[PDB]
């Protein structure tokens, strides 16, 4: 023994916080953990607000599944610094506006919107940290996608494309762009939905998505991959 | 003009280099070539802190030498009796991503801090007899970097809005911010006389602070890379900083250059943490490349290696007396060294 | 427009460059000094017994 | 901090009651829950303790089998069943709370207390001064012998001072012969070398006057003294 | 009769020598992983597990053919029958209710659909698993008693006057290895069905395979010759002279192909496996 009662009663209290850390774990090892990223403009507040400081945390639970989204975009940081926080989320939730092929920033306006968040997307997807974490890419605002793409070319964002104005070559031209972006096809996968305000199924897609990559983490985790 | 301001900034930056090479006379391992080796030094983890289930970014010792709060991404501070291996609270933080934690020196509070850019203090000596948010210090536009306890009323709290604040606790307003760095700040040492601090940015340059002025005395560029880890002498006139380029460096106050490169050439990985030693003579420095390597102050030698983590080493603290040293990594374990 | 962030960084030069600063071979005494004055109590640096290790 | 007790009254030899301490201002599920009689004209003995998750339950040698002790944490209330009643129980029952971790204050708060009627090995503390004139601005010493030393391997002796002002509940002064408890005026003071034990109080003042208390904590069965009565 | 038993001789010492190497593959690989500091999972502790209970199968097997050929002094015994009956029941029980527990921490793991039961399961893993293990102590003890119950018929009878009991006593072992194998091929039918649904709604929705070709096609094979081999001992005759040496590589079949599986299966060890033959040449 050699231990005293005020010893003795300090190790159940020990292994009583240890009992409620284990809890709040397992509880933790259940919930998705998803990091929402944007490019400015990018419909970041319309994902947030359609599946309901620093850091903006929106938990939502959809199909008995807890949810935990991210939000990083008011770090306005040194992205490198903090990113390392992230490694190990269920998947990585990227948002770009199909409309800002058309606008350019307000500041270097030789650069291109969409350039930025293709720019964004190569330095995120093909970060170190981020190597097995699935990309749940959204491609949001296609209505202000069609009405630009009915009067406006594509060929001011990607001169080298060549192809129908309508709305499939240009959304499929941008969804390929944005795919090969990915130099690790064969440890991560690119999940690609297209988004606007007046949709109910970006809720699902991110559940089957997640759904995925827990099956794959499984599959990882028991040695078959 | 803004020409004639640049020309004159070029001509003030030259002068300043002037006056450094002629204070620098001979370097301090000639000076330090004779003193007798430290030696092999070979520690050993004479404790293990286990219930940490996420990555350890931070952790601090108390000033009794016995207790220590851990920071991890699970969201919870952990105040463990490193004697005996007792989780004496486990505070359940409301943002989980934290990146710093602080011991005051009374031990009534501890202090932790985030990408939620607020510095919470929590009170430990309450009558309801668990620990609750006392303060809630906002007004930092950047993650938190690292916070350090002046005493019960004051915190000094770097972020990585380039710049540091000092904060009074009672009121939670900033009695004073400090400007000047052009990174984001990621490490801040509180002197010993508490006159003083340094702290260290993404831009290469540590900053040395006055408390009671607000205003930057010194400034010291020897790094290529972001400083992650600061840490202050013993004595109170030097400090150490860690880059990702690798080494650690050594500032001195008086002479406001740097004194002696830590480098070795198969030492590729950044270090993350930095603290020194109670005498002085030992520079431990924790780096990504899974691994704590003990580093003599005065000859740039490597003492010994504290290997035995899974993962890169965040956080790195060596008690006031100087008869333990933690080092609480990303593989959710602390290690008590001695 | 950022005249006034240029001047201010000239002023902190100014501040910085007037300060008395001594030799290098003084600081590395003091430190080294430091340092062995204060070795028997550093117990990483020199083990203590067994016996009076709280870490057993 | 309030520690209301319900229950007591007269109680009719070898019958049966239960005692209820209703715990409000406080995390009742974090401290460990303490039970102390107090005789009509003597002094203070423990019954129980409950920790906190009820993990360690500890009787008294007199409370044996008798009496259980047990907790409803979300209704924050503590329970102490009572059945056999004999004369010998017939005291004043004080419910405690006591936090243990390092460095904690255990004995922190003692509750009002009911007065429970009945018609018609262990370390032995010893308080020999007994009855003790004081008057204002002195300096008195209350010392108290222990029969084993309470001194621990782990450095921490173990002895409590606490304070029974006329007509009030115990309040803790000294916890681990050296430390002051929170609230406490810095008057106090105890020393000690582990088997006697002084409790020193630089300046006197009417607040002062009263019974004073020496507990054992090393060994569970706890054992108080007779208590020294300080009268102005 | 000569050629049968030279044939089935011959295969028994190319059993016993892919299950060497597969064992010891599997042991040393992990062990090597353990002593260098690598990570260490619970699929591969379960290896580790599966590999030392298929080895010691293995090493009993081969011990069993050498005394009935190198020293058949032994033989005549009806004590060592039962001991080496009873031996090579527990710990072959042991190694199949294993191989079976590791298929419930694939299916516990990676299935998913949305009876709550399954989801219960789903998140005490280890504990299924153990609970599992310990559960089928019954089935242990069942089939320990009918071979003791069988050995004691055969004494009792040779003691009031061979190859029959023999046949009885195989086919009582054969039975009660059928039921865990039954249960694990079950389990991988509903993982494959899983893994089916899931591809089918991605399929609707958005936009390994060789192991579990190699896993499916072991599965028939064993189960085809499991079951010819029980039809055989049950009503064909003929066999009863050369039924030692069946029986004996029947039973050294599985431990030795399905590590082979495990070893192709499994991308740990299929790594290190390309290592070691990348090494060798
Ligand atoms: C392969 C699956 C179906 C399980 C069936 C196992 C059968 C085929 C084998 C494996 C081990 C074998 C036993 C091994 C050793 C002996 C001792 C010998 O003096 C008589 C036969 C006897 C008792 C064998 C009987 C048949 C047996 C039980
Ligand atoms: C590529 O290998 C596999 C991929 C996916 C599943 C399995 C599997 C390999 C095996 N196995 O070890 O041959 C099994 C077993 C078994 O036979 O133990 C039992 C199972 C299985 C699998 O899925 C659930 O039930």
């Amino acid at each position: 023994c050699t231990l005293s009662a005020e010893d003795k009663a300090a190790v159940e209290r020990s292994k009583m916080i240890d009992r409620n850390l284990r809890e709040d774990g397992e509880k933790a090892a259940r919930e998705v953990k998803l990091l929402l990223l944007g490019a400015g403009e990018s419909g970041k507040s319309t994902i947030v607000k359609q599946m309901k400081t620093g850091i903006v945390e929106t938990h939502f639970t959809f199909k008995d599944l807890h949810f935990k989204m991210f939000d990083v975009g008011g770090q306005r940081s040194e992205r490198k610094k903090w990113i390392h926080c992230f490694e190990g989320v269920t998947a990585i939730i990227f948002c770009v506006a199909l409309s800002d092929y058309d606008l350019v920033l307000a500041e270097d306006e030789e650069m291109n919107r969409m350039h930025e968040s293709m720019k964004l997307f190569d330095s995120i997807c093909n970060n170190k940290w981020f190597t097995d974490t699935s990309i749940i890419l959204f491609l949001n605002k296609k209505d202000l996608f069609e009405e630009k793409i009915k009067k406006s070319p594509l060929t001011i964002c990607y001169p080298e494309y060549a192809g129908s104005n309508t709305y499939e070559e240009a959304a499929a031209y941008i969804q390929c762009q944005f795919e090969d972006l990915n130099k690790r096809k064969d440890t991560k996968e690119i999940y690609t939905h297209f988004t606007c305000a007046t949709d109910t199924k970006n809720v699902q897609f991110v559940f089957d998505a997640v759904t995925d990559v827990i099956i794959k983490n499984n599959l990882k985790d028991c040695g078959l991959f | 003009e803004l020409d004639q301001l640049r020309q004159e900034a070029e001509q003030l930056k030259n002068q300043i280099r002037d006056a450094r090479k002629a204070c620098a006379d001979a370097t301090l391992s000639q000076i330090t070539n004779n003193i007798d080796p430290v030696g092999r030094i070979q520690m050993r983890t004479r404790r293990t802190l286990r219930g940490h289930l996420a990555k350890i970014y931070a952790m601090h010792w108390g000033t009794d030498s016995r207790l220590l709060v851990s920071a991890s991404q699970d969201g919870k501070l952990i105040i463990w009796d490193s004697y005996t291996t007792n989780k004496v609270h486990a505070i359940p933080l409301r943002s989980s991503w934290v990146m710093t934690c602080a011991y005051a020196p009374s031990g009534n509070y501890v202090a932790c801090g985030g990408l939620d850019n607020i510095c919470s203090i929590y009170n430990l000596k309450t009558r309801e007899g668990n620990v609750r948010v006392s303060r809630e210090l906002a007004g930092h536009t950047g993650y938190l970097s690292c916070c350090r306890f002046l005493d019960d009323n004051q915190i000094v709290t770097s972020s990585g809005d380039t710049t540091c604040a000092l904060w009074d606790i009672e009121t939670g307003q900033q009695t004073t911010t400090f400007t000047g760095h052009t990174g984001d700040v990621m490490s801040l040492s509180l002197a010993p006389d508490t006159r003083l601090f340094v702290s260290g940015a993404c831009d290469a340059s540590a900053k040395l602070w006055d408390v009671r002025e607000g205003m930057c005395r010194q400034t010291f560029t020897g790094h290529e890379s972001d400083i992650n880890a600061i840490c202050f002498f013993p004595n109170g006139n030097a400090f150490a900083t860690g880059s990702d380029d690798a080494t650690c460096r050594l500032f001195d106050l008086r002479a406001d250059q740097e004194l002696m490169t830590y480098s070795h050439d198969n030492i590729i990985c950044g270090i993350t943490s930095v603290s020194f030693s109670k005498s002085g003579r030992l520079l431990l420095a924790g780096y990504d490349d899974f691994n704590c390597n003990v580093w003599d102050a005065l000859k740039a030698d490597r003492a010994g290696v504290l290997a035995g983590h899974d993962n890169r080493v965040s956080c790195l603290g060596v008690t006031d007396d100087g008869m333990a040293v933690a080092t609480g990594s990303w593989d959710s374990f602390l290690k008590i060294w001695n | 427009a950022s005249i006034a962030q240029a001047r201010k960084l000239v002023e902190q030069l100014k501040m910085e460059a007037n300060i008395d600063r001594i030799k290098v071979s003084k600081a590395a005494a003091d430190l080294m000094a430091y340092c062995e004055a204060h070795a028997k109590e550093d117990p990483l640096l020199t083990p203590v017994p067994a016996s009076e290790n709280p870490f057993r | 901090v309030q520690l209301v007790e319900s229950g007591g009254g007269l109680v009719q030899p070898g019958g049966s009651r239960k005692l209820s301490c209703s715990a409000s201002g406080f995390a009742f599920s974090s401290f460990g829950m303490h039970w102390v009689r107090q005789a009509p004209e003597k002094g203070l003995e423990w019954v129980a303790y409950i920790s906190s998750g009820s993990g360690t339950i500890y009787y008294a040698d007199t409370v044996k089998g008798r009496f259980t002790i047990s907790r409803d944490d979300p209704k924050n209330t503590l329970f102490l069943q009572m059945t056999s009643l004999r004369s010998e129980d017939t005291a004043m029952y004080y419910c405690v709370r006591s936090i243990y971790y390092y460095g904690s204050s255990p004995f922190d708060f003692w509750g009002q207390g009911t007065t429970l009627t009945v018609s018609s090995s262990d370390i032995v503390m010893t308080q020999a001064t007994s009855s003790v004139p004081v008057t204002p601005g002195e300096s008195v010493s209350i010392s108290c012998r222990s029969s084993k030393s309470l001194l621990h391997s782990n450095g921490n002796t173990y002895l409590y001072w606490f304070l029974q002002r006329p007509g009030q509940s115990p309040q803790l002064l000294i916890y681990r012969m050296s430390n002051l408890a929170s609230g406490v005026p810095d008057r106090f003071s105890g020393s000690g070398s582990g088997t006697a034990f002084t409790l020193t109080i630089s300046r006197l003042e009417a607040e002062d006057v009263g019974v004073y208390y020496c507990m054992q904590h090393l060994e569970y069965p706890l054992t108080f003294g007779a208590g020294t009565k300080l009268e102005l | 009769g000569g050629v049968i038993k030279s044939i089935f001789t011959f295969v028994l010492i190319v059993e016993f020598i892919i299950g060497n190497l597969g064992n010891s593959f599997i042991a040393l690989v992990n062990c090597i992983d353990w002593v260098k500091g690598r990570k260490i999972s619970s699929v591969d502790r379960i290896l580790t597990a599966l590999a030392i209970s298929r080895i010691s199968l293995v090493w009993l097997i081969f011990g069993s053919w050498c005394v009935s050929v190198f020293f058949p002094a032994l033989f005549a015994t009806e004590k060592m029958f039962r001991m080496l009956t009873n031996i090579w029941t527990v710990i072959n029980h042991f190694s199949v209710w294993l191989a079976t527990g590791l298929g419930t921490f694939y299916f516990l793991k990676i299935a998913n659909f949305s009876n709550s039961i399954f989801l219960y399961l789903k998140w005490r893993v280890k504990k299924v698993v153990l609970v599992l293990l310990l559960v089928t102590s019954v089935f242990l003890f069942l089939n320990i008693a009918l071979i003791n119950i069988h050995i004691n018929a055969s004494i009792n009878g040779y003691r009031r006057n061979f190859t029959r009991f023999s046949s009885l006593i195989v086919l009582t072992s054969t039975v009660f290895i059928f039921i865990p194998f039954t249960l694990s091929l079950a389990m991988f039918l509903l993982l494959i069905f899983s893994m089916w649904k899931h591809r089918k709604k991605m399929q609707h929705t958005v936009k390994a395979h060789r192991g579990v070709k190699s896993v499916i096609t072991f599965f028939l094979l064993y189960a085809i010759f499991s079951l010819s081999f029980f039809i055989s001992v049950w009503t064909s005759e003929r066999l009863e002279e050369n039924l030692i040496i069946l029986s004996q590589v029947m039973g050294m079949a599985y431990p030795s192909c399905h590590s082979c599986v495990l070893i192709l299966g499994n991308k740990k060890l299929r790594q290190a496996s390309l290592s070691v033959l990348l090494w060798l040449r």
